[PDB]
RNA sequence: CUGUGAAU
């Protein structure tokens, strides 16, 4: 698990 | 080895059978080697009678030989000879053999050598009596240990391969139990059991021989297991072993109906996060490759416009995935799919629509981004592959 | 800048 940290982004809202 | 047979000689099989010393020959590296070749010759009716009595006729000796590194080979030979000897003791011998194994089913399954006697019996005995072997399997937590055992897991896979589903339908519902499914699917060996069960429950080319009544039984069991799998595909898709099961469902054409369910239940709205996972990125790859076109459009829209760019840098989801050590394989998949479409290697019709105009749209997006980032991309093997994929199109 | 699964 010698990986780079995840880069998360805000999700667009769903309808 | 007894001294009357000494190292080796010109021994006769009847000598061994008449001596009472078969057991110390069958557990010996050189003795069992002599017996394996002796039982392959033309045996008299009495010599077969002696082998049946001494190898598969005494429970304790049968258990000892079946669990022996060498003797287990002799047991399988004698079982085969017994099944090939259609005499008046045929019914009595097969019944005795089934009772012997059934009385020690669990421990024989967990034994490195005795589990081979089980598998050999399951595929060679008459179908009726082999089915009774399945009834001896445990129904408690020992079934979990059997599915995740390095040896006993092949017994279950053998049952699935050679026994009608009616006899092992309880294993499907046992594995489908949510608690059991978590332990088994997250195991190196239990995940093979689950995938083998799914493959046998699939209405593919290997099951066209089933009757209609058997297809309905197969379909109902498949729906109960798929319900359990899709109820938890998020933890399965990210698991180091269970990700292979989610991949198989998403990529199998004869399981196409369960593609929309899996893709919508745990993949949609998580593509950026799962594409950066060592194991789940493979599932995401398979999802892009086999998604229905209307759902594929939603996956494309999520990558291209489903996320708000980072407020400080302006980095978007495509930027993160394109240069990620795992996400780059997903972006490559997206590009290969689009290039296959515009060039004709992939058909674009579905549901009355021709999605060719949509593939051209997504390819335009990826071509536009690869062009802007051509210098950063040229540092990487994945980037040079994306540039080369686009150049091959023109 | 390459990335994961069976016991004689």
């Amino acid at each position: 698990q010698h990986e780079a940290p995840k880069q998360l982004l805000q999700l667009r809202s769903e309808i | 080895l007894p001294t009357w047979s000494l190292m080796r000689s010109r021994l006769s099989l009847s000598e061994v059978l008449d001596s009472g010393d078969l057991m110390k020959f069958a557990v010996d590296k050189t003795g069992c080697q002599f017996l394996e070749k002796a039982v392959k010759g033309s045996l008299t009716s009495y010599q077969k009678f002696q082998l049946f009595e001494q190898v598969i006729g005494r429970k304790d000796d049968f258990l000892k030989l079946s669990t022996n590194i060498f003797g287990n080979y002799l047991v399988q030979s004698v079982i085969g000879i017994s099944l090939a000897t259609n005499d008046d003791g045929y019914t009595k011998r097969q019944e005795k053999l089934k009772n012997f194994i059934s009385s020690q089913m669990t421990d024989m399954c967990l034994d490195k050598f005795a589990c081979r006697v089980i598998q050999s019996s399951l595929q060679n005995m008459d179908l009726s009596l082999a089915c009774k072997l399945v009834q001896a399997l445990p129904r408690d937590a020992r079934l979990i240990a059997i599915c995740v055992d390095q040896n006993a897991n092949h017994v279950i896979q053998k049952v699935v391969a050679v026994i009608p589903l009616k006899n092992w339908e309880f294993i499907v519902d046992f594995v489908a139990t949510p608690e059991h499914l978590r332990q088994i699917c997250s195991d190196k060996y239990g995940c093979r059991v689950v995938q083998t069960i799914i493959e046998k429950l699939t209405a593919d080319s290997m099951n066209v021989d089933l009757t209609s009544a058997a297809q309905n039984l197969r379909e109902r069991a498949l729906q109960r297991l798929m319900t359990s799998v899709t109820n938890r595909c998020q933890e399965l898709a990210t698991n180091e072993y269970a990700n292979y099961i989610i991949q198989h469902i998403v990529s199998n054409d004869d399981l196409a109906v369960y593609r929309e369910c899996i893709i919508e239940k745990c993949l949609m709205r998580n593509l950026l996060s799962l594409s950066q996972e060592k194991f789940a990125s493979h599932v995401v790859e398979k999802a892009f490759l086999h998604a229905p076109l209307e759902l594929l459009a939603e996956m494309m829209d999520e990558i291209f416009d489903g996320y708000i760019p980072h407020p400080d840098t302006g980095k978007d989801a495509l930027d993160i995935m394109m240069f990620h050590q795992f996400g780059n394989y997903v972006v490559q998949c997206m590009l290969t799919i689009c290039c296959d479409a515009v060039s004709g290697r992939r058909q674009t019709k579905e549901g009355g629509y021709d999605h060719a105009i949509s593939f051209q749209d997504w390819l335009k997006k990826l071509h536009s981004r690869v062009t802007k980032e051509r210098h950063r991309l040229s540092r990487f093997s994945s980037g040079k592959k994306m540039i080369e994929t686009l150049a091959n199109l023109r």
